[PDB]
RNA sequence: GUGAAGAGGGAAACAACCCAGACCGCCAGCUAAGGUCCCAAAGUCAUGGUUAAGUGGGAAACGAUGUGGGAAGGCCCAGAC
RNA sequence: CGAUGUCGGCUCAUCACAUCCUGGGGCUGAAGUAGGUCCCAAGGGUAUGGCUGUUCGCCAUUUAAAGUGGUACGCGAGCUG
RNA sequence: UGCUGAAAGCAUCUAAGCACGAAACUUGCCCCGAGAUGAGUUCUCCCUGACCCUUUAAGGGUCCUGAAGGAACGUUGAAGA
């Protein structure tokens, strides 16, 4: 693929 | 006209009357012995051959023997030609001492560079460093981006880019000449000429006014 | 046509002498002179000269007029010979004329020297006055035309080199 | 049983001498072409150089028709940074004439290995001799 | 000179010239009236 | 209508356009579209015209003594432009 | 959509020309100094700072000038985040 | 921007012909460069023994010979991964 990122 | 082929020896100040420092390399030009001479019957051009040292007899091989037989030998270091032009020589080991420099102003000079080996940039191409600090990762001399996206897709020629920098020709050109002084084989010219002391120098008269 | 149309005559004391496309004439005084045609048919015979298209140039005609024309002015050129006239115009104006050399002085920091070319020559009646004898009428041309662009005549006080029979421009200034 | 193949080992060739002159490049071009190609054989062998040894005298010469002369393009690139060379067809005949005609037969010659063989037969010469006496080259028109 | 698409001649002095394949306009008393693309 | 579920030739390359519907073999022949100077199979074909622009081989209003053809008209050796 | 890292900065660039400076011109309501505008010109050159994440913009102070655009709004298997 | 100049009795830088004309173009300056397979030129140096076989030809082999030079090794360099 984780979910991080752108978006 | 033509030019000679001397040696660094290198570099000092002469000092002047009214108090001035002129730093001078120090071109040693023992005379110059043409070694051939061609035409433009005997295919091409006009220029001449001239050696100037002196070499090991074990060390000079057949050819070059044979070479240096034709005209008044003692074998020197190498060869180089020069141009002509409208000038002319007879080839009985003509003998050029400093001496065609006294009238002379201005001289070229040419050198073999120093050897750097590598660099990269920075060095050799004076790109930028990048940040010393501030999070930079691991990129701090390295050359940065290369080329854009996909559409040049590819990396253009002549980038400049790490690689051997140095030990190579180069030339200098304008040396105001300081001295001529023959029976002693010194030229001194106006401050700093490529290649390391000791190594090989070409001097020819400034084709620049 | 017409002007091609029209003849020409080749008064006492001249030579001619065509020789397929190359006309020579003297006279007088003048270096002769020699032009090229190409799609023109030249015809001598008779006190005259005459003109007209050579078969199969859609360029024919317009073509043997400028050669009727061309070959007229070496006519007069070689004979009463051609004009010229050029005057300074300027506080500091000056002309010398040394040998087959003009030397003006116009208002610059150096002088000129225009070199006079070949069949032509040059006096100086004041040291505001140009007038330039020769033959070859292209040339004369050129070089008047070579001699007034030193200081094209500009228009607030008509200073520089003039020809004599131009008009020049003149206009208010308007400050400012 | 297979219809005849011209083989490399046993073709015929003999030389030639052609003069450019007022000849139109191109119109030229085409012959020089085609007899560089033997398609005025036993042709018959794509496959096989079958064509003639040809040489061509004052290539400075040449003639081209329309403005063509100062506004012919001729074209190349260095490969480099951007350089876009391009020469125009007077400027061509002004150094190394001979270029003019090489790479307009060049053009007109196939495509690829056996193309470029072909190429080799056609020498191209600036001026009015030829030093190749040797060959015996037989003139021809056109 | 004004270069223009439309040239047309202004004065009863302006003349109309074609030179190389422009298409031009030239007047004996005016100057402003210069005109090319034509 | 075609492609989808259709190969083949043409349109430089290009499912859908043009011509045309491949049961298998043939180193026979005639054609379709499209072509016939060279790459490249076939006209450097015949006759009569046009264009000078590489127009052909990208584009409008509009501009202009480019140039070919046609019908009619005005002024002219009482001398026209 | 069985994954094409998306803003700005940094480093490095590269083309176009609708040219910011330098070069050559026509016209000017061009006296001169100096401008305006159109044409030709892409060879080279084309600012450091304050504020803000900014690009930008405002401001300070320079400079011959501080050009407009394309390049996945160039540049995450180069950095920053 | 011109000179000369008809087509078009004139005018016209242009259709023939001639002259000017810019950091753009081709050169001049510096560097690389004959894999430039279109592999170029010039000077110099070196090798002048015997003999056999077959399908007998840019044919294969035996004894002698081993050059000019090169490379290797060693001591090494303001040359260098
Ligand atoms: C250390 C070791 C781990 O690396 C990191 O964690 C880096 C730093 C992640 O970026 C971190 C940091 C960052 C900024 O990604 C760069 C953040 O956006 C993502 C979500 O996680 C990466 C790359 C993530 O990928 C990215 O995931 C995105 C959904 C799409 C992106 N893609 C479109 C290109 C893709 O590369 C992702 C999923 O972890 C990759 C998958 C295969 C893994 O799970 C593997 C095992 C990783 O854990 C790892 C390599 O072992």
């Amino acid at each position: 693929i984780f979910s991080i990122f752108v978006i | 006209m033509i030019g000679l082929v001397g040696k660094k020896v290198g570099m000092t100040r002469i000092f002047t009357e009214d108090g001035v420092s002129i730093p001078v390399t120090v071109i040693e030009v023992e005379a110059n012995r043409v070694t051939q001479v061609k035409d433009l019957a005997n295919d091409g051009y006009r220029a001449i051959q001239v050696t100037t040292g002196a070499k090991k007899a074990n060390r000079v091989t057949k050819p070059e023997a044979g070479h240096f037989a034709k005209a008044g030998v003692e074998a020197g270091r190498g060869l180089w030609e020069f141009r002509l032009a409208e000038g002319e020589e007879f080839t009985v080991g003509q003998s050029i001492s400093v001496e065609l420099f006294a009238d002379v102003k201005k001289v070229d000079v040419t050198g073999t560079s120093k050897g750097k080996g590598f660099a990269g940039t920075v060095k050799r191409w004076n790109f930028r460093t990048q940040d010393a600090t501030h999070g930079n990762s691991l990129s701090h001399r390295v050359p940065g981006s290369i080329g854009q996206n996909q559409t040049p897709g590819k990396v253009f020629k002549g980038k400049k880019m790490a690689g051997q920098m140095g030990n190579e020709r180069v030339t200098v050109q304008s040396l105001d000449v300081v001295r001529v002084d023959a029976e002693r084989n010194l030229l001194l010219v106006k401050g700093a000429v490529p290649g390391a002391t000791g190594s090989d120098l070409i001097v020819k008269p400034a084709v620049k006014a | 046509s017409r002007v091609a149309k029209a003849p020409v005559v080749v008064p006492a004391g001249v030579d001619v002498k065509i020789n397929g496309q190359v006309i020579t004439i003297k006279g007088k005084n003048g270096e002769l002179t020699r032009t090229l045609n190409d799609a023109v048919e030249v015809k001598h015979a008779d006190n005259t000269l005459t003109f007209g298209p050579r078969d199969g140039y859609a360029d024919g005609w317009a073509q043997a007029g400028t050669a009727r024309a061309l070959l007229n002015s070496m006519v007069i050129g070689v004979t009463e010979g051609f004009t010229k006239k050029l005057q300074l115009v300027g506080v500091g104006y000056r002309a010398a004329v040394k040998g087959n050399v003009i030397n003006l002085s116009l208002g610059f920091s150096h002088p000129v020297d225009h070199q006079l070319p070949a069949g032509i020559t040059a006096e100086c009646p004041t040291q505001t006055e140009i007038v330039l004898k020769g033959a070859d009428k292209q040339v004369i041309g050129q070089v008047a035309a070579d001699l007034r662009a030193y200081r094209r005549p500009e228009p607030y006080k008509g200073k520089g080199v003039r020809y004599a029979d131009e008009v020049v421009r003149t206009k208010e200034a308007k400050k400012k | 049983m297979k219809t005849f193949t011209a083989k490399p080992e046993t073709v015929k060739r003999d030389w030639y001498v052609v003069d450019a002159t007022g000849k139109t490049l191109g119109r030229l071009a085409t012959e020089l072409a085609r007899r560089l190609r033997g398609k005025h054989k036993a042709e018959y062998t794509p496959h096989v150089d079958t064509g003639d040894y040809i040489i061509v005298l004052n290539a400075d010469k040449v003639a081209v028709t329309g403005n063509k002369r100062t506004d012919k393009v001729y074209y190349h690139h260095t490969g480099h940074i951007g350089g876009i060379k391009q020469a125009t067809f007077e400027e061509m005949i002004a150094r190394r004439p001979e270029r003019v005609i090489e790479i307009a037969v060049k053009g007109m010659l196939p495509k690829g290995p056996l193309g470029r063989a072909m190429f080799r037969k056609l020498k191209v010469y600036a001026g009015n001799e030829h030093n190749h006496a040797a060959q015996q080259p037989q003139v021809l028109d056109i | 000179m004004k270069v223009r698409a439309s040239v047309k001649k202004l004065c009863r002095n302006c003349k109309i010239v074609k030179r190389d394949g422009v298409i031009r306009v030239i007047c004996s008393a005016e100057p402003k009236h210069k005109q090319r693309q034509g």
